[PDB]
């Protein structure tokens, strides 16, 4: 059974900064891309960014390019994303999910097949 | 850029469509379209994919088409946890990976 | 306009305008086909090991390599302006290996990275 | 590393990251090294033809045709080796060069036209 | 579908559409031996000569040198549609090396510019 | 000097396709570039589309980059323009001319030359 | 676009200036400047090209000039110039082909 | 180090004004040059920029279209011609040293030796 | 497109700071911030590059920091003769290359 499990921060002040730190299991972790999407309360889904399952390439939203970077980790199979000069619209759960892109060699997907629990981040 | 109408219903038995509109960028040149329900306090799933496709362990209740730049849902009958919030996906390029729409509410009566 | 090799004693930044007449000269009974051979032999293994880079086709190259400052602690100032490539050489000489290596890695990291760019839709 | 050949067992997708390990190991008795000298550079020449000049790994704009081989991705990639590969498509080698000789061709010929734009 | 040579009596605007057909036939016992080195050599030498302007791999590569109407004072008109490569080739033997010389040149500065553009942060 | 005979269309709703065509006659069709121009019936001439001599280059207008498709057939000296999601902004006499760019090697154009009888474009 | 002035007149045995002026996008970074002439019913045929050129089959009295970013279509005699919109035309790059602005409705009494 | 500009005034606006620039007490040839514009009651505004060997031109996007900067290095000159000119570009324009660097210097990304204005009014 | 706040003022003898504000893409992505000094009728010559560095043939009294988005000159040992328009520059990119301030008026009572 595939698992993803968000162990990230919670309440965190207005310009300040955190990580979300996601551990997965149940697949081989660097075979598959993954990605942060974020939903506020009110809204919908909103897809924030992704990375490559080797790590390299890395994709934004155009209004989080200058403040959030994802990472990953394939030996501690631990995905990261750290954002920086939040504001109170981006209150909201971000979801760690595999799935979304694939390294040419593989299947063409363009859809996120695992979703994590949903990590709540807020802002005073 | 994603508009689908939101408060869809109907009765145990019944088959509904949930439609999802775009333009040429996203559903028109693409074929990368998916459907995710999402229930209150759960985090959301996979349920179509590839317009037509199935993710494995899901019933073949749920279906799919696609014309223009449009998009239907297809759920043939109603039963059980249907009642949720579902969402169109898709791929709009380069420049921006992924596009959502709003959230549907479809309650079975 | 100094020959070939006429800028090996100038410093290097001076001497990397002569690129193209250093590398116009490497070109051009057994024993003569041996030194042919053997001449066409190291400028393919010079233009290889320069594709597998990922410089084919340029004689001054860039690359996504940073600078150790372990291989040198010199700055600009000092290896441009104030050395010439015979002593840059001879200080360098002990790392190039180590360089080649981290250029080869690099270069076929950016290929999966293209790769993998040109496959998104 | 594993060494030279040392992927030739190996999945074509896990053979693909070592290329320069049997790139390096192509140019190192005059008869022979002429010989050697003569492959490498008309495998050089092929690939100065079509698009892939200085590239090990090298996208082009030639379709795959589904009589060449009708596998998909999860199983030539995945599953077979690159000695079964070179196996199943020798019979279309020949074809599939052409045509990536035509589309260089065409594509010398396009960026000619859209670099002669004022 | 002419063959090697086979447009060398047409057009050059018609003969430039047989580049790799030429191509092709350029790579491929004493006297053997001189005769395939003889070859490679030739062979390098006139891909150094595109390398160092720039055009490494390209069979059609356009530059940034201006044509000075001393060379040819003819139109396009005439040269690629009522003139074939030969001709042209008798024509500005005188001048080659002109040619040849000035791209070398506007390739080293294109090399220095994309140097400081890639350096630029 | 030469001919140039557009095949129309008829009456199309919002939403819909239609496809205009131009035949050529009395030059060599794979020596030059070909157009489409559009005119509304009470303004002035608006470039749309432009095509090389071997059909391999398509140049738009942003506003018909996503709708219109221009294709050229050099064996039946054959011209067509296949629109799509056509509004009623977009009725309007479209023409097929001789002209625009030059593939290089001949001399600078950048000019319609020769011109069709047009072809009537209504949209409900 | 292409700023034209508003259909100017003249009498026959007389000469007139048909302005075109634009931005140095439009006219003054480029000499790729022609107009067209448009008989009502009838389709444009090329008149000039080039600034200063006439095609061959045009008839003379017909002419350019370019200063600046404003080019200019001199038409003498006006002997029969029956009025056809006179339109204007440059190239502006490898974006925005071509553009024609207005028009100008050259009466001649 | 001395930097003196030779320029005017114009009147007449939408016609062109040919600016200069004189260096002396260093090498003209190893530095990037630079124009940079003061209005009197704005602030310090850039407007262009050349690298050392003069091959490279950079600009602000209301001055592409309009200004021209290039250097002689055997007579040690900058040379800046300012077409369509309006009435808002009335500023005190100063030559500059610096801007940049071409690859195998350190780095500067500042302007050091500056001139003492090329006084150019538009009327 | 960064702010300066104007009328700082100071006294002999006492420190003082001018502050320069921009965002995350220029001063927050590059260490390239300079600040100027320009007395009336004179050139603005450099006081300070790359943050913390000082040119050759200046008092060190004048230093600075970088911090954040942010950016501050400080300036210890005021002296009467200090009073004077300081402007922020900073490096913004390849697209745009630098960006000021409005100019800061610094006056010594
Ligand atoms: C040799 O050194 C002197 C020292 O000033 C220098 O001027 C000269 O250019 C150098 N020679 C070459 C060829 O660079
Ligand atoms: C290169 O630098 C890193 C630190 O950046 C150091 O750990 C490594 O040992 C250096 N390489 C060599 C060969 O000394
Ligand atoms: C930079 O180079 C100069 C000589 O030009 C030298 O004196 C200085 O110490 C160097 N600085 C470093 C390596 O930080
Ligand atoms: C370095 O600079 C000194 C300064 O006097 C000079 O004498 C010396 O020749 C220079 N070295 C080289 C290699 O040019
Ligand atoms: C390179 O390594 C050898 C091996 O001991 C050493 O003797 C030599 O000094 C080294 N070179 C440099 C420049 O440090
Ligand atoms: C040989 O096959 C085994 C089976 O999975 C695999 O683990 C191993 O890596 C293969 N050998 C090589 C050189 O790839
Ligand atoms: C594949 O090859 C066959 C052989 O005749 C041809 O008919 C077919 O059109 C080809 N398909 C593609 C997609 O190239
Ligand atoms: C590829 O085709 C084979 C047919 O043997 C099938 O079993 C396999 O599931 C296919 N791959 C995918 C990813 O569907
Ligand atoms: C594909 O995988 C199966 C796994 O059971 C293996 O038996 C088969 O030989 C593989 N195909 C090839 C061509 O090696
Ligand atoms: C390829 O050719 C060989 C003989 O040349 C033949 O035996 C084999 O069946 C052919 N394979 C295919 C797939 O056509
Ligand atoms: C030789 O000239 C004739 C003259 O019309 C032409 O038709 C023919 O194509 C030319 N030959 C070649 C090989 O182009
Ligand atoms: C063309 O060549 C002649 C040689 O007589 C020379 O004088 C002229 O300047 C050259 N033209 C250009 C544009 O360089
Ligand atoms: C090309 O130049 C020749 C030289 O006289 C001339 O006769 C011919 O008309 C020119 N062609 C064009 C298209 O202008
Ligand atoms: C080239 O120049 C020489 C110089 O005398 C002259 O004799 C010869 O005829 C010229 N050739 C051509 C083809 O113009």
């Amino acid at each position: 059974e595939v698992q993803l499990v968000e162990t990230g921060g919670g309440l965190v002040q207005p310009g300040g900064s955190l990580k979300l730190s996601c551990r997965a299991s149940g697949y081989t972790f660097s075979s598959f891309a993954m990605s942060w999407v974020r939903q506020a309360p009110g809204k919908g889904l909103e897809w924030v960014s992704l990375i490559n399952d080797r790590g390299g390439l890395t994709f934004y939203v155009d209004s989080v390019k200058g403040r959030f970077t994802i990472s990953r980790d394939n030996s501690k199979n631990t995905l990261s994303l750290q954002m920086h000069s939040l504001r109170d619209g981006d209150t909201a759960v971000y979801y760690c999910a595999t799935g979304g892109m694939s390294s040419a060699l593989q299947s063409s997907k363009y859809y996120f097949d695992f979703w994590g629990q949903g990590a709540l981040v807020t802002v005073s | 850029a994603l508009t689908q109408p939101p408060s869809v219903s109907g009765s145990p038995g019944q088959s509904v469509t949930i439609s999802c509109t775009g333009t040429s960028s996203d559903i028109g040149s693409y074929n990368y379209v998916s459907w995710y329900q999402q229930h209150p306090g759960k985090a959301p799933k996979l349920m179509i994919y590839d317009v037509t496709q199935r993710p494995s362990g899901v019933s073949d209740r749920f279906s799919g088409s696609k014309s223009g730049n449009t998009a239907s849902l297809t759920i043939s009958g109603l039963q059980a946890d249907d009642e949720a919030d579902y969402y169109c996906s898709a791929y709009a390029g380069r420049q921006t990976f992924y596009i959502f729409g709003g959230g549907t509410r479809l309650t079975v009566l | 306009s100094l020959g070939f090799l006429g800028a090996a004693g100038s410093t290097m930044g001076a001497a990397s305008m002569t690129l193209t007449v250093q590398a116009r000269n490497l070109l051009s009974g057994i024993k003569q086909l041996q030194a042919r051979v053997l001449a066409v032999e190291h400028y393919l293994r010079d233009q290889q090991l320069l594709g597998i880079w990922g410089c084919s086709g340029k004689l001054i190259c860039c690359t996504n390599v940073p600078w150790n400052s372990s291989w040198s602690n010199r700055n600009l100032s000092e290896i441009w302006d104030n050395m010439t490539w015979l002593q840059w050489d001879k200080e360098i000489s002990n790392y190039t290996q180590i360089i080649y290596g981290l250029l080869e890695e690099s270069q076929n990291q950016q290929e999966k990275n293209e790769q993998d760019l040109l496959a998104l839709d």
